[PDB]
C-alpha cells in the first residue's frame, strides 16, 4: 500500500460523529467492514482501522463452522463507548458481563494441578456457560 | 517474526519430541515394576485367603471421580452415570463418594451419601485402606450394609474398555481387606500408565503438525517480505530512468 493509506481512510472515518443543535444537530453511525486473512487481526489495513474507530464486531470463523450464528467473538470484541452508549435499565442489566466473560474463557483455557474447583470459579463457569 | 525465533521454536519442539521418548521409556520401566509388585501381591493375597478359610474352618458403593477432567474423563462420567442409574436401588443402598464430580452425580439421584472426601486422599493408599476400611468394618458389624464395591471412573484393557469395578464383600480379615484394597490400586495404576503410553503417542504427532504449521507461516511471510524489498529498490532505481523513456518516446513518435 502506500504511506498515504491511513490518511486516505482516517479523514474519512472522521466526518461522522454526534453534532451540537448549531452545527446542523444530527449524528452520523459508521459501521465500516474489513476482511482478515486466516484470522490474523493484526494485519496493516485490519490495525489501521482498529485505530481509527471506537471499537470492533470480531467474527470467528471457528464459531461459524461450529453452527454458531451470529459467530460473534465476544472476547475478541470490545465498545469503548460503554454504559455511556446504553440506557440505564440496558446499563444495569448488564453492567459487568464482559468481564465474567473473558474470566470464564481464561479459566476456561487455564490448567492448574488440583482437582477441585473453587466454588467462585464454578459461578463464573456456570455464568459464563449460560451467558454463550 | 524472524528466522531466529522460528529456529528457536523449531529446537524447541524438537526437544519435547525427544523427551516424549525417554518418558515413554521411563513409563514402561514403570508399568513392568508395577506389574511386578501387583503380581507378588496377587500371590501373597491367594495365600493369606487360603490360610484364613484354613483358619476359620443393602450395599455400599464406593465411587472415585478421574484425576484429570478431559473429553475421556467426562466421557467415563457419564458412562459411570449410566452404570450408577443401571446398577443402584436408593431405598435399599447406601453411596460414598470421593470427588466433586461423582458426589454431584450421587445428588442427582438422591442416593445417601455416607460421608464426602478429597479426591487426593485416594492417592495415599494406606491412609485411605486404613479409614475406609474401619468404616466399613463398623458398618458391617452394624448390619447397615453387607456388600462393598468399588467403581472408578477409568477405562480397563482387560473389559474391553469398560470401567473397572469390583465386587470387594462379601468374599486378620483387616489384613485382607488392606491387600485387596492395594491390589485395586494396582489395578488402576497399571491402566492408567497404559493409557499414558498413547497419550504420549499422541503428543508426539501434535509436536509435528505444529512444527509443519509454524514452517508454512514463516515461509508465506518471508516470501512477501522479500517480494516488497526488490520492488521498492526497483522503484528508486526506475524513477530515475524516466526522461530517458520519454525521450525515446518521442523520438519514435516523430516519425521516419
Amino acid at each position: 500500500y502506500p504511506g498515504d493509506i491511513f490518511y486516505v481512510h482516517s479523514s474519512l472515518l472522521e466526518r461522522g460523529g454526534k453534532y451540537g443543535p448549531e452545527f446542523g444537530g444530527g449524528s452520523i453511525t459508521i459501521l465500516p467492514i474489513a476482511q482478515t486473512l486466516a484470522g490474523d487481526i493484526s494485519g496493516y489495513i485490519p490495525t489501521n482501522l482498529i485505530s481509527i474507530t471506537d471499537g470492533q464486531i470480531y467474527t470467528s470463523a471457528k464459531l461459524f463452522n461450529e453452527g454458531t450464528r451470529p459467530a460473534i467473538d465476544v472476547n475478541l470484541s470490545v465498545s469503548r463507548l460503554g454504559s455511556a452508549a446504553q440506557s440505564k435499565f440496558m446499563a444495569f442489566a448488564s453492567s459487568g458481563l464482559k468481564k465474567i466473560y473473558t474470566e470464564y474463557k481464561y479459566l476456561k483455557r487455564l490448567s492448574s494441578f488440583s482437582s477441585k474447583i473453587s466454588n467462585r470459579d464454578l459461578e463464573t463457569l456456570q455464568k459464563g456457560k449460560a451467558f454463550e | 517474526m524472524k528466522r531466529k525465533d522460528v529456529e528457536e521454536k523449531k529446537q524447541n519442539l524438537d526437544f519435547y519430541h525427544n523427551y516424549i521418548d525417554i518418558s515413554k521409556i521411563k513409563v514402561l520401566q514403570k508399568l513392568n515394576e508395577e506389574i511386578a509388585s501387583l503380581n507378588m501381591l496377587k500371590l501373597q493375597k491367594g495365600e493369606s485367603h487360603y490360610l484364613l478359610n484354613r483358619i476359620i474352618n443393602k450395599e455400599l458403593y464406593i465411587l472415585i471421580d478421574p484425576k484429570k477432567l478431559d473429553l475421556f474423563s467426562e466421557a467415563l462420567l457419564r458412562k459411570l452415570s449410566q452404570t450408577v442409574k443401571e446398577r443402584i436401588r436408593p431405598d435399599k443402598d447406601f453411596v460414598i463418594t470421593v470427588g466433586t464430580n461423582v458426589d454431584n452425580i450421587a445428588r442427582q439421584l438422591n442416593l445417601n451419601i455416607i460421608d464426602h472426601y478429597d479426591l487426593d486422599l485416594f492417592n495415599q493408599i494406606d491412609d485411605f485402606a486404613n479409614r475406609i476400611g474401619e468404616l466399613v468394618d463398623v458398618g458391617l458389624n452394624n448390619k447397615i450394609f453387607n456388600y462393598v464395591s468399588l467403581l472408578i471412573a477409568q477405562s480397563s484393557t482387560k473389559n474391553n474398555g469398560g470401567l473397572v469395578q469390583e465386587r470387594i464383600v462379601p468374599f486378620f480379615v483387616k489384613s485382607v481387606f488392606k491387600q485387596e484394597l492395594f491390589e485395586f490400586k494396582s489395578i488402576s495404576v497399571i491402566e492408567e500408565l497404559k493409557i499414558e503410553l498413547q497419550l504420549l503417542d499422541e503428543k508426539k504427532k501434535r509436536l509435528e503438525e505444529q512444527k509443519k504449521e509454524l514452517i508454512l507461516k514463516w515461509n508465506r511471510a518471508r516470501k512477501e517480505e522479500a517480494t516488497l524489498q526488490s520492488t521498492l529498490l526497483f522503484s528508486a532505481f526506475k524513477v530515475k530512468n524516466q526522461k530517458s523513456t520519454r525521450d525515446e518516446i518521442l523520438r519514435l513518435s516523430k516519425g521516419k
